[PDB]
RNA sequence: AUACCGUCGUAGUUCCGACCAUAAACGAUGCCGACCGGCGAUGCGGCGGCGUUAUUCCCAUGACCCGCCGGGCAGCUUCCGGGAAACCAAAGUCUUUGGGUUCCGGGGGGAGUAUGGUUGCAAAGCUGAAACUUAAAGGAAUUGACGGAAGGGCACCACCAGG
RNA sequence: AAAGUUGCUGCAGUUAAAAAGCUCGUAGUUGGAUCU
């Protein structure tokens, strides 16, 4: 099981922070790589500006044409 | 066909459990035994329930019944039920031991029987 | 049996959207001597008397009355 | 169960077992209370006085129950030594 | 190996109490045994026991009554303040009125409430309740 | 209870003189008066305040009793083949998580 | 008994346990018999303490004694090795019987044909009669057995171990068991031998009842 | 109109049995429901904890029946919990109750800190555990009310308990293994033992015992 | 029909000396230690033995039979307790949670992919992402709509004998 | 925070995601009883 002595500090931290890089939450947060791919830059909100008009098709139970826009 | 129903078999079944005294192997008493026992409407059911019940005396003197159990069972089970012979085979004129059976006699403080009869296990 | 047990009751309930049927079967008791029923037992239902306990005998008694 | 002014404020004390005391339950519906009797010392007679043997579920689940029993009455002298 | 013989000696005590026996046998023995099943017995858990020497590591045969529900060791022995002895009566006790946890000071083996009384806290041995 | 046949304690009865002596022949009458539970309530507009009454016996919008008898009367308009039963002869008190699963 | 000198062992009683076989046990053993079993032998049958089995048939006659209504007291025997004999226990005691097939749930059903409430239960063979054992464990009945050599304790309170394989070491048990509590009850003197005597009591076994009808 | 089938209910019915507590303390079967409805009456309050509708596979197709979990209990007393499996709601809930009647159970109350006053609290933290999903109730100190999750809460409050810590785990979402769970915990209150439960029991006859007499006559 | 089937046939299959280091390399169960049920077989070693055979053995000695001990290989069974269950005397002693320690998993795909390092003659191996993508993917057990699965059994509104 | 879904308190690793193919082995972690 786990290594559970009085002097196994660093062994635990060192595990710890090794298997957190494992979830994926946290490594979404923190390789910084979802954060240089994110549209929006770390952004609440972006503005735009129109480029064309789009209708993107609805997904197979749903039927619809759903009204979006390339910006 | 001609199989009996389940009320039939049960109503019989009870006029044998209670009132065994009074019936018989006769159909026409057991014909005429129900009306002053059971309030039964129709002629046609007492002559039905009245006649399993003489095919089920029938069937009594064959041995014992697995459906019904009742503590009087004639006057014959009681005569055979406290039968004593005269001589017990238990009232032995001489039991065989074993040696160790013989061991255990002796370490039971009765090693001065002189009824029993020890052999070897050859 | 079903003559003098059940009282079959058909109506008609005139709703604004259509008719309803209605079917009520009561079926009555046994109450002989009762006017509530017929005194009649159902053709099945058999009713067994329980035995009178009677004295067992234990020695032959010659009592004069 | 008793609290510091007095009262024992419980509905009822369950009842122990005669032997690993463990608690009876309230539907431990193999439980024994097992009544023996006890004789008249120079008579062989019933007095009409017994001892009282708890049994729980489990010990008589594992088939201890005899063992236990034999060693109870042993210890109360209702069985002689050895 | 055998690491801790406290918690070999009170592991068996909590199985063979769990079977309901009337008397255990642990081995091997320890001071720190010896004192921890007298600290138990003391509070009126355990009854009576035996040591039995061996010129080597001796037994010790235990009687047991059924008034025990729980025998564990804490591993590894934590340093105990007194500032912290309420959250390790909150995590390992199961009330505020019975149990008890087991810690060894200067002043010898003894429980929590009777390091609260004389004030000085400890390493922690185990916990009974 | 059910049994076709049956077992008769008539040579058990003692004495029996007066056999509709007036004891069991109560007239349970209560369908077409206004003890008939089985009834329209005659419904009240709810308070704006979101309660009725004052001082200590406010029963509210969201007292459980009245919403729970609103929640059985409400599912007593279910489709027919769902079976309901007689919620309303006994005191039914149904849940909001309960009946919406029920609804559902 | 206690140490008592009364309640003690008879050579009346050691000669009729000899003649029985109810010493001589079975090939098997479980473990938990090893406490009334003192050896087996070369043959490979294993010899029961006869002073055991008889301090357990004082044992159960206290318990069944303790009972006020000997009504309450349910006595089982599935197997015909011993049908016979249950039922003169209750001419000899006053309990129930229930000889032939036992119908599960009796002790537990309560709306049944065949149901009742006992508050002991007496038994011949745990092996054979594991049913009413499990419905004594439903409903909290005490229960006296005739264990065997190679019997399961479970759900038995008072284990008497002897034969109950033969018909004689079946009869013979339920015969001192009858006399002990009706001894213990008082309605016959210690002093004084039974006057029914054991061989009433033993397995008929329908081609002996014709060969007995023949010899008379 | 009840009369009963079993010498313990003929007990009851007559004055010989004073209370319930009586029952309990031999660990009697209570095969009556009416026992129950007779003891503790209209103090018994009941909670449908969830009714769910199970579609069972027949030749005749697919019919859908439902499922009752109804939780009873007497406040500051007792409490019980009943599933029953039925054609139509109503009746699934009544013979929910009536099973949950014969499942009813005595709870220990104690105190959290200083014993004053009536008992409010879990003796100490249980734990109970049914397929999955485990319940462990922590005592708390008083006025602090129940903090559950809702099906543990209707439980806790209906067997009286006037304030616990509770924390599960598992897929408590099956809210019968949840139900069926606390309901494991609040019966290991009194399966437990404590150093209040350590004085030698004497043992009173039992019922059976005490008035055979009685029983004798009928 | 290019799978399918039968006929030949190279490297290979074999040995010797170096690389390669991967498998469903599986008990799908890390290693070391403690406690915790029963049974009756097996292997090895040891101990205690009525008796049986080396043509009756002249002493020891091998081979059967009854046990006991230790360490194994496995089976049967249990309401020891676990567990989602199948099942497990460990997968038990786990909310009553702490004997020591190692490795390793974090919804499903992309993906054991690209890139980089390193080993390798090579094929490859070890380490090993992300962008993007979906609300499931999965595990145990319970029934059967349906068999294109097989049996019976029924009926002058079916048949045989006929009218 | 709920997340005991990052687990020191306090997760998991037969079948659901997972025990290195196996053994040796250094640092690390851990380590029988014994003295007032």
């Amino acid at each position: 099981g786990k290594c559970r002595g009085l002097r196994t500090a660093r062994k635990l931290r060192s595990h710890r922070r090794d298997q957190k890089w494992h979830d994926k939450q946290y490594k979404k947060a923190h390789l910084g790589t979802a954060l240089k791919a994110n549209p929006f830059g770390g952004a609440s909100h972006a503005k735009g500006i129109v480029l064309e008009k789009v209708g993107v098709e609805a997904k197979q139970p749903n039927s619809a044409i759903r009204k979006c826009v390339r910006v | 066909g001609r199989v009996r129903t389940k009320t039939v078999k049960k109503a019989a079944r009870v006029i044998i459990e209670k009132y065994y005294t009074r019936l018989g192997n006769d159909f026409h008493t057991n014909k005429r035994v129900c009306e002053e026992i059971a309030i039964i409407p129709s002629k046609k059911l007492r002559n039905k329930i009245a006649g399993y019940v003489t095919h089920l005396m029938k069937r009594i003197q064959r041995g014992p019944v697995r459906g019904i159990s009742i503590k009087l069972q004639e006057e014959e089970r009681e005569r055979r039920d406290n039968y004593v012979p005269e001589v017990s085979a238990l009232d032995q004129e001489i039991i065989e031991v074993d040696p160790d059976t013989k061991e255990m006699l002796k370490l039971l403080d009765f090693g001065s029987l002189s009824n029993l009869q020890v052999t070897q296990p050859t | 049996p079903v003559n003098y047990y059940v009282d079959t009751a058909v109506r008609h309930v005139l709703l604004r959207q259509g008719v309803l049927g209605i079917k009520v079967k009561i079926m009555l008791p046994w109450d002989p001597t009762g006017k509530i029923g017929p005194k009649k037992p159902l053709p099945d239902h058999v009713s067994i008397v329980e035995p009178k306990d009677e004295i067992l005998p234990t020695t032959p008694i010659s009592e004069q009355k | 169960m008793q609290n510091d002014a007095g009262e024992f404020v419980d509905l009822y004390v369950p009842r122990k077992c005669s032997a690993s005391n463990r608690i009876i339950g309230a539907k431990d519906h193999a439980s024994i209370q097992m009544n023996v009797a006890e004789v008249d010392k120079v008579t062989g007679r019933f007095n009409g006085q017994f001892k009282t043997y708890a049994i729980c579920g489990a010990i008589r689940r594992m088939g201890e129950s005899d063992d236990s029993i034999l060693r109870l009455a042993k210890a109360d002298g209702i069985v002689s030594k050895n | 190996v055998r690491m801790n013989v406290l918690a070999d000696a009170l592991k068996s005590i909590n199985n063979a109490e769990k079977r309901g026996k009337r008397q255990v046998l642990i081995r091997p023995c320890s001071k720190v045994i010896v004192r921890f099943l007298t600290v138990m017995m003391k509070h009126g858990y355990i009854g009576e026991f035996e040591i039995i020497d061996d010129h080597r590591a001796g037994k010790i045969v235990v009687n047991l009554t059924g008034r025990l529900n729980k025998c564990g060791v804490i591993s590894p022995r934590f340093d105990v303040q007194l500032k912290d002895l309420e959250k390790w009566q909150n995590n390992l006790l199961p009330s505020r009125q019975f149990g008890f946890i087991v810690l060894t000071t200067s002043a010898g083996i003894m429980d929590h409430e009777e390091a609260r009384r004389k004030h000085t806290g400890g390493k922690i041995l185990g916990f009974f309740f | 209870g059910d049994s076709k046949v049956s077992i008769s304690f008539e040579n058990y009865r003692k004495v029996h003189p007066y056999e509709d002596s007036d004891s069991s022949e109560d007239e349970v009458d209560w369908q077409d008066t206004r003890d008939d539970p089985y009834r329209p309530a005659k419904p009240v507009p709810t308070p704006k305040k979101g309660f009725i009454g004052k001082g200590k016996d406010i029963t509210t919008k969201h007292d459980e009793v009245v919403c729970g008898r609103k929640n059985t009367a409400r599912m007593e308009n279910f489709a027919p083949e769902f079976q309901v039963g007689d919620g309303i002869g006994m005191d039914l008190k149904l849940s909001n998580h309960v009946f919406n699963a029920l609804k559902q | 008994s206690g140490a008592l000198d009364v309640l003690q062992m008879k050579e009346e009683d050691v000669l009729k346990f000899l003649a029985a076989g109810t010493h001589l046990g079975g090939t098997n053993l479980d473990f938990q018999m090893e406490q009334y079993i003192y050896k087996r032998k070369s043959d490979g049958i294993y010899i029961i303490n006869l002073k055991r089995t008889w301090e357990k048939l004082l044992l159960a006659a206290r318990a069944i004694v303790a009972i006020e209504n000997p009504a309450d007291v349910s006595v089982i025997s599935s197997r015909n090795t011993g049908q016979r004999a249950v039922l003169k226990f209750a001419a000899a005691t006053g309990a129930t019987p229930i000889a032939g097939r036992f119908t599960p749930g009796t002790f537990t059903n309560q709306i049944q044909a065949a149901f009742r409430e006992p508050r002991l239960l007496v038994v011949t063979d745990p092996r054979a009669d594991h049913q009413p054992l499990t419905e004594a464990s439903y409903v909290n009945l005490p229960t006296i057995a005739l264990c065997n050599t190679d019997s399961p304790l479970r759900y038995v309170d008072i284990a008497i171990p002897c034969n109950n394989k033969g018909a004689h070491s079946v009869g013979l048990m339920w015969w001192m068991l009858a006399r002990e509590v009706l001894r213990m009850r008082g309605t016959i003197s210690r002093e004084h031998p039974w006057e029914v005597m054991p061989d009433l009591y033993f397995y008929r076994d329908p081609e002996e009842i014709e060969k007995e009808e023949q010899a008379a | 109109e009840w009369m009963p089938v079993t010498k313990l209910g003929r007990l009851v019915k007559d004055m010989k049995i004073k209370s319930l507590e009586e029952i309990y303390l031999f660990s009697l079967p209570i095969k009556e429901s009416e026992i129950i409805d007779f003891f503790l009456g209209a103090s018994l309050k009941d909670e449908v904890l969830k009714i769910m509708p199970v579609q069972k596979q027949t030749r005749a197709g697919q019919r859908t029946r439902f499922k009752a979990f109804v939780a009873i209990g007497d406040y500051n007393g007792h409490v019980g919990l009943g599933v029953k499996c039925s054609k139509e709601v109503a009746t699934a809930i009544r013979g929910a109750i009536i099973l949950a009647k014969l499942s009813i159970v005595p709870v220990r109350r104690g105190y959290w800190g200083n014993k004053i006053g009536k008992p409010h609290t879990v003796p100490c933290k249980v734990t109970g555990r049914c397929g999955s999903v485990l319940v462990r109730l922590i005592p708390a100190p008083r006025g602090t009310g129940i903090v559950s999750a809702p099906v543990p809460k209707k439980l806790l409050m209906m067997a009286g308990i006037d304030d616990c810590y509770t924390s599960a785990r598992g897929c408590t979402a099956t809210l019968g293994n949840f139900a069926k769970a606390t309901f494991d915990a609040i019966s290991k209150t009194y399966s437990y033992l404590t150093p209040d439960l350590w004085k030698e029991t004497v043992f009173t006859k039992s019922p059976y015992q005490e008035f055979t007499d009685h029983l004798v006559k009928t």
